[PDB]
């Protein structure tokens, strides 16, 4: 995959340097042909935050009648909660995080091969 | 409603100097005019008194000392919105804070 | 050229989300076979300066005596620079830039 | 001499609020104890006064209004660390800062 995406295996994942806020993040990766990181099996969350920073990633999940991975089911993973007004997801270290969409945060692209 | 609250993560035992930032919150109020922030709740206003503190102009919450997780898991916090003219720009949010 | 490294032709870039003084950054990249990153001929900054969101980022250009590439020539390029005792350099979108070496910033390794 | 200055980098016409943080400076002296800092310099205590303010007890320097890179282009700050009473800890620290355009 190209330079500034990393490999893993079969996926090409891209983890952004800048900020952006939730929709941005989602029509970026979509500009580029990816999509904003899912869990869909809602595995594998643990794992994925040995490669976060301390930093919180936009990835595709939100609440808008309950968690929902974008594409996906319901989110059945436990997502720590600041306010009722935080309605998009990140991801880090320690887990998943809701953050408000509007936030600029960095965000996480993934495509297959 | 129109606050903008981003993610809030906070380890115990910090190392300062203090005050340090945590995460800088908004009203989207403020695209009409400057907006004025304040905090109330325990560790705020009450008991421990001042743990927490918000940067009136700016919005920037920040702790002011290292955290024991032991001695209180977490906070909650009301946030405020004013105008100039001390009129209030949104209902108050409650945000839960949990010591890492 | 593992997860977390990405590539471009023949080289391999490690472009971290961590923080490190440059003693310690230029170690971590000796630690993984690799080096801070350098622009020993004086050319490619501007270009590379794409790859750069809004951070600086720790490469192997220091000044003892003078600015210096590691393991490589005298430094011909502009290097903003805010206080003397900075002498180690970073680098972002708009070129060369000085830091005291103490300071923990991101870095840029290089295979 | 154990000043320690990030890179320092800022744009004119900034959008607010404001006072917005540039760097956080200090000194290692902070691991012999408790280290205060202030600034002086033309942008800080003499005219235009204000425009760059340091957080005493964090080193945080910070900007507080917008600035043009057409009226003014570059600034020269000092910094300055003392202990608890007052004596100092470091000799001051020339700090220039250029507006990028
Ligand atoms: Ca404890
Ligand atoms: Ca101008
Ligand atoms: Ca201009």
């Amino acid at each position: 995959c190209p330079i500034l995406w990393t490999r893993n295996g079969s996926h090409c994942y891209y983890f952004s340097m800048e900020k952006k806020d939730w929709n941005s993040s989602l029509k970026f990766c979509a500009d580029k042909g990816s999509h904003l990181l899912t869990f869909p099996d809602n595995q594998g969350v643990k794992l994925f935050g040995e490669y976060l920073g301390q930093d919180f990633y936009w990835i595709g999940l939100r609440n808008i009648d309950g968690w929902r991975w974008e594409g996906g089911p319901a989110l059945s993973l436990r997502i720590l909660t600041n306010s009722l007004i935080q309605r998009c997801g990140a991801i880090h270290r320690n887990g998943l995080q809701a953050s408000s969409c509007e936030v600029a945060l960095q965000w996480i692209c993934k495509k297959v091969l | 409603m129109d606050w903008v609250i981003p993610p809030i993560s906070l380890p115990e035992n910090e190392k300062g100097p203090f005050p340090k930032n945590l995460v800088q919150i908004k009203s989207n109020k403020d695209k009409e005019g400057k907006v004025f922030y304040s905090i109330t709740g325990q560790g705020a206003d009450t008991p421990p008194v001042g743990v927490f503190i918000i940067e009136r102009e700016t919005g920037w919450l920040k702790v002011t000392e290292p955290l024991d997780r032991e001695r209180i898991a977490t906070y909650t916090l009301f946030s405020h919105a004013v105008s100039s003219n001390g009129n209030a720009v949104e209902d108050p949010m409650e945000i839960l804070i949990t010591v890492t």
